[PDB]
């Protein structure tokens, strides 16, 4: 499980990066980002796992399927955030996995 | 190329030879270059469900359409005796692409009439499918050993600044076996180069003196060194970074940038070792791919005058190739030879008295 | 469709877990998430965390390590499953792998 | 006038050319550059930072050692210059700088917009606003929470009424999602200045309407490749594309159908100053991408309008220079504080 | 694609529509056709213009005789409605004069 | 919404309140209402109008092969008492408008017709009542 958690260390690193990145071309979209939050896109279908005579609670990554705040507006940047969703999609359901 | 090709019930046996040179059937008044189609008689199989068949056959034209337009795409992409705009005269399996449409060659062997349509276009389907997986494996294979040729010359791309000194400087060139030095490559300009090799001395203390001895003189930046102490590296920086002294600290290793040169030269020679064979492999896959598109659609169209003409086979058809500027021309003389074959019901749109779909480049 | 993650962090961790999607409004249309800040007192992220925790529909818990670190015996304080509560790390406060509550209940092993 | 400024021009400009001419060393050049990226540390960056024009800048503030507060003095630094200058400005300056100030207000707005759908004072959004839409203005604060009353609050004496009053209303903002109404309000005003600018003809003119038109041009680019996948409509892209560009006499018609981004690669290959922008897109790791290529020929134009020196862009021109030197600051400490190597340079230089 | 006799008859003295109040000439021009697919697209391409899908006439006959019966229920279904049309007019001028 | 200084006037107000809504709870029982149903005498219960009775406990009005329904049916076809008839037509009426089993299983008893002989009745507030009870029978017919 340690080396499952410095995956996820490995994967936030680029994570970090990518953010920086977007922070870097559009400048400012933060708080739009954090302003607008109405629904939820990925959620959690609750599950039980028989590993054993014993059983012991799993959950399972959801994409509700909401769609994504369009960033056009802030010199048009569409790629970038584009980018940054995706490395957090993976992060989500891989974090999902370690949970 | 534009290829044209047409249809008719076929009500008389002179159609026979009408296909081929009619003169009152005639295109462009015997210009236009007409020959009867290769047309084979396959079974009848069903109608209620051949409505949908014909459909999804044509969702399925559409998609092959895009596969062997791509195939030529990515083939041009090669961009080395295949491209869109010179060497395009890429050969229909050996034969001229428009002798062989002219030519064109029906075989029962590879796909028995016997059996459903249907199970004939699930194998086209299913054939030109794994073609497609191989070419996007070749695609992502081949264009990652072209993208590693780009990024090692990447590699070699950019002054000296950037780019290795593995054949330019040697390893003696700094102290080996260093007491407690350490001989800084700080590469000045020429503007400035005649100045450190006095101002070394007042530039750091605890140093090595008469350290003015330059490595090499490059267009951007001469290339030149200078042995200290190892705390007063950063001392000598700090003091030499104001007077235009560039600081860049490069290692020499002959092991490891004579590996890297081997692998250059061991991926280009490879590169063409296979990208003989890869011009070869897109050849056959576009080749047969292509023929199973010549074969679709001549089904589809034999599908289409089914559906229309009526339960006996008995129907005609033949290619067409108008002259530039007339077809104008033959849509109206086209329409008056064929509407009389209705005689009623069929505004027209794309609902025309006749049978056609049309072929390009 | 039952549950979904929970999320505090501070400005950066927020907008890019946000940007992964997770975060609703409930029927009080409280946000799913919280900010913290160095302007942001202990009380409040003590009471937001013990609310999180008493909305059942949440599940799964976010939490970085200097968060969890300010409140560490609200932390630990909390020994169940359905509940999960995660120790991640942070470009800011890099993973401890001495610190986290489930090695703690599996600590001795090694 | 009649074609003749230096018996005008000069007498109402040199009092701020040649201040902010002065102000222009603080712009940094690549021989800075070379000895900045050589710390390896956050303490010698400060050091290399305050060995220029910004001398101290950080004193009495964040002992501990992190990147926001640079970008955040950076920030005040550019807006109490930007506000100093436009306190000692001439007419057709004033109306310059209450565009260059539009370009901001605009952003405001749009910010104070789901205010109401959120049920918020103005006060708690005070500090979140940038500083530069102040709006020292009646009725600035309490919005009470209503759409009506933020539409009457903007038209009372915010300046940018003039040009909301004919492309958007109270009842428009509550039918489309808040970017369309950033998009549209930033269209109308992009259009406006260009016609602004048209009309004051002259080296101010001339140096200008290129740097709009490219404006224009990019916005129509990059929003057709970014709208190729998403839900809006070509009627809404319509709406939204800039119509003032080197693509208005011919080609913005091909953007409303190229929906592939090899056909906006092929309807930018219909002007070519921009096609080698495309060529230059390469989408790859380790080189750029078109948003950075199109911000590159930005500041291209920007050091060609800073060739002259007879004309307003002295303070627009300006601006964004320093926003450029900024940013790149701000990626420079950004990548040195997560010790990332790789793209220590992935910034565009200037001069 | 579809080649089955049609059965024509015309409709005199149009009833306004059911929804919108258009006393509009119409006709009927129906033909039959075998394919499941055919019912699908065909019937849906109806609805996309205009069509009255809702009824099934058979040809066994007690279907019919069914129907007229229903007939002959309309005419009493249509008087309790002016019975109630009646009622909702006497309620009326009784409350306008106070 | 009269308000007072004096607690013990609401402290009053809402003993009463309370003990009469349980009052009603009370009363209102589909036992005795059968009962009274089979008796042969009607009132207007208060449970006409208690839509919780006609929403969940309607389907006890089907007793024994409907027998309450039939024998109600009787009741309207033999009594002349306006007002157990107009009680019956409008029980049977908020009966048909939550089944459309009942429905159907009145459209073929012909108890419809009998409706309809109310509407004819020499009073006219039962006229109304048959009115609404076959508009109740009118659901998509």
């Amino acid at each position: 499980i340690i080396e499952t958690k410095m995956l996820m260390g490995e994967v936030m690193r680029e994570a970090a990066f990518s953010l920086a990145e977007a922070k870097f071309t559009a400048g400012d979209f933060s708080t739009t980002v954090i302003q607008n939050v109405n629904k939820a896109q990925v959620k959690i279908r609750a599950k039980k796992d028989n590993v054993a005579g014993v059983t012991l609670p799993v959950f399972e990554h959801y994409h509700e399927g909401t769609d994504s705040y369009e960033l056009t507006g802030l010199a048009r940047g569409g790629e970038q955030l584009a980018k940054l969703k995706r490395n957090y999609a993976k992060a989500v359901e891989l974090l999902v996995e370690l949970a | 190329t534009e290829f044209w090709l047409i249809s008719a019930p076929g009500e008389k046996t002179c159609q026979q030879t009408w296909e081929k040179l009619h003169a009152a059937t005639t295109k462009n008044n015997n210009l236009a270059v007409s020959s009867k189609f290769n047309i084979p008689d396959l079974k009848v199989g069903t109608l209620d469900v051949l409505v949908g068949l014909s459909d999804e056959l044509a969702k399925l034209d559409a998609f092959v359409e895009g596969v062997v337009k791509k195939v030529a795409q990515y083939m041009a992409d090669v961009l080395e005796d295949s491209k869109d705009k010179v060497q395009e005269n890429l050969l229909a399996s050996g034969v001229d692409l428009v002798t062989y449409i002219t030519r064109f060659q029906w075989d029962m062997a590879k796909y028995p009439i016997k059996q459903s349509l249907k199970n004939i276009s699930e194998i086209i389907a299913k054939g030109v499918t794994q073609i497609d997986n191989d070419l996007k494996s070749r695609a992502s294979a081949y264009n990652n050993l072209k993208g590693n040729l780009q990024n090692l010359e990447r590699k070699n791309a950019g002054s000296l600044l950037t780019r290795s000194l593995a054949e330019i400087v040697k390893k003696d060139d700094f102290v080996l076996d260093s007491e407690y030095l350490v001989t800084l490559l700080v590469v000045v300009p020429k503007l400035n180069h005649n100045d450190w090799i006095k101002q070394y001395e007042t530039l750091a203390e605890m140093v090595v003196p008469r350290s003015s001895n330059v490595l090499s003189e490059d267009q951007d930046s001469y290339l030149c060194n200078v042995t200290l102490f190892r705390k007063a590296v950063d001392d000598f920086r700090h003091k030499a970074r104001e007077n235009k002294f560039i600081v860049r600290d490069f290692q020499y290793n002959e092991e490891e940038m004579k590996a890297d040169k081997e692998e250059m030269t061991r991926l280009s020679t490879d590169k063409k070792k296979q990208f003989g064979p890869l011009v070869r492999w897109l050849k056959v896959n576009f080749s047969e791919a292509f023929i199973a598109w010549i074969h679709i659609k001549a089904l589809r169209v034999f599908v289409e005058s089914v559906l229309r003409y009526g339960l006996p086979v008995n129907f005609q058809a033949m290619l067409l190739q108008p002259n530039k500027k007339s077809v104008k021309k033959l849509r109206e003389v086209l329409h008056e030879l064929y509407k009389h074959l209705d005689s009623s019901a069929a505004s027209q749109q794309e609902y025309y008295p006749y049978v056609y779909y049309k072929i390009d480049c | 469709r039952g549950k979904l993650i929970a999320v505090i962090g501070d400005e950066d961790t927020v907008t890019g877990f946000l940007l992964g999607g997770i975060g609703e409004l409930n029927k009080n249309r409280h946000p799913n998430f919280l900010v913290v800040e160095k302007d942001t007192t202990i009380n409040e992220i003590e009471d937001t965390f013990r609310q999180f925790l008493n909305r059942d529909d949440i599940g799964i818990i976010l939490i970085n390590q200097y968060i969890a670190e300010m409140v560490r015996h609200a932390l630990d304080a909390h020994q169940r499953s359905i509940p999960a509560v995660l120790e991640i790390p942070s470009k800011e406060h890099p993973y401890d792998a001495a610190k986290d509550s489930i090695l703690r209940r599996a600590k001795g092993m090694f | 006038m009649s074609f003749f400024p230096e018996l005008y021009f000069n007498v109402d400009n040199g009092y701020l050319e040649g201040l902010v001419r002065g102000l222009k060393a603080g712009v940094l050049s690549q021989a800075d550059y070379l000895n900045l990226v050589q710390c390896e540390t956050l303490e010698d960056l400060k050091l290399h930072l305050q060995s220029t024009d910004y001398g101290n800048f950080l004193a009495n503030e964040a002992s501990p050692l992190t990147v926001s507060v640079i970008d955040d003095k950076l920030k005040e630094k550019m807006v109490v210059e930007f506000r100093h200058m436009r306190n000692h400005a001439y007419e057709p300056l004033a109306s310059f700088l209450d565009f260059i100030t539009y370009s901001y207000m605009i952003d405001n707005v749009i910010l104070l917009i789901t205010g109401t759908l959120h049920q918020r004072s103005i006060a708690e959004l005070v500090p979140k606003c940038h500083p530069l839409g102040s709006f020292e203005q009646m009725e600035a604060v309490n919005i009470a929470q209503t759409p009506a009353e933020l539409y009457n609050a903007i038209l009372v004496d915010t300046p940018l009424a003039a040009f909301f009053q004919d492309c958007i209303s109270e009842q428009d903002l509550d039918e489309m999602n808040i970017e369309i109404i950033r998009n549209t309000l930033y269209k109308a005003y992009l259009e406006s200045f260009y016609k602004f600018c048209t009309l004051l003809g002259g080296t101010t003119a001339d140096a200008m309407c290129p740097i709009l038109e490219f404006e224009a041009d990019r916005r129509a680019f990059i929003i057709t490749i970014n709208s190729f996948g998403t839900e809006l409509s070509k009627e809404d892209r319509a709406k939204l594309f800039p119509h003032c560009g080197r693509l208005y006499p011919e080609g913005l018609a091909q953007l409303a159908r190229a929906d592939d981004y090899e056909q906006v690669k092929n309807v930018a290959d219909y002007y070519p100053e921009y096609k080698l922008l495309f060529e230059g897109a390469g989408s790859n790791p380790g080189d750029k991408t078109l948003e950075d290529r199109f911000f590159e020929h930005e500041v291209k134009l920007n050091k060609l309008a800073f060739l002259n020196q007879f004309h307003f862009g002295v303070f627009y021109a300006f601006v964004k220079l320093k926003e450029q030197e900024c940013r790149n600051i701000v990626w420079i400490a950004e990548c040195i504080a997560q010790r990332h190597r790789a793209k220590i340079d992935n910034y565009i230089p200037i001069f | 694609r579809g080649n089955v006799f049609l059965r024509q008859a015309e409709i005199e003295n149009p009833l306004e529509d059911p929804v919108t109040g258009d006393y509009v000439h119409k006709s009927v021009f129906i033909i039959f056709f075998q394919g499941d697919q055919l019912k699908n697209r065909v019937k849906k391409i109806c609805e996309g213009f205009r069509a009255s899908l809702y009824p099934c006439p058979e040809t066994p006959q007690e279907r019919k005789e069914m129907a007229s019966g229903v007939n002959t229920r309309i005419d009493d279904l249509q008087m309790v409605l002016n019975q109630t049309e009646d009622h909702r007019q006497r309620v009326l001028q009784a409350a306008a004069k106070n | 919404q009269q308000k007072y200084d004096d607690e013990d006037i609401s402290e009053d107000i809402k003993f009463l309140l309370e003990k009469l809504g349980e009052s009603v709870q009370d009363l209102s029982s589909f036992d005795e209402y059968s009962s009274e149903l089979k008796s042969g005498r009607l009132e207007w219960s208060p449970v006409h109008k208690s839509e919780k009775f006609w929403r969940e406990n309607a389907v006890r009005l089907n007793e024994k092969n409907y027998e309450l329904l039939k024998i109600l049916t009787k009741l309207l076809e033999v009594s002349d008492d306006p007002q157990v008839l107009a009680v019956a037509a409008h029980d049977v009426g908020e009966y048909v408008r939550h089944y459309p089993r009942g429905k159907r299983v009145i459209e073929q008893l012909g108890g419809k017709q009998l409706v309809m002989n109310h509407m004819h009745h020499e009073d006219q507030q039962v006229r109304y009542n048959a009115l609404l009870a076959v508009q109740k029978l009118m659901v998509h017919n």
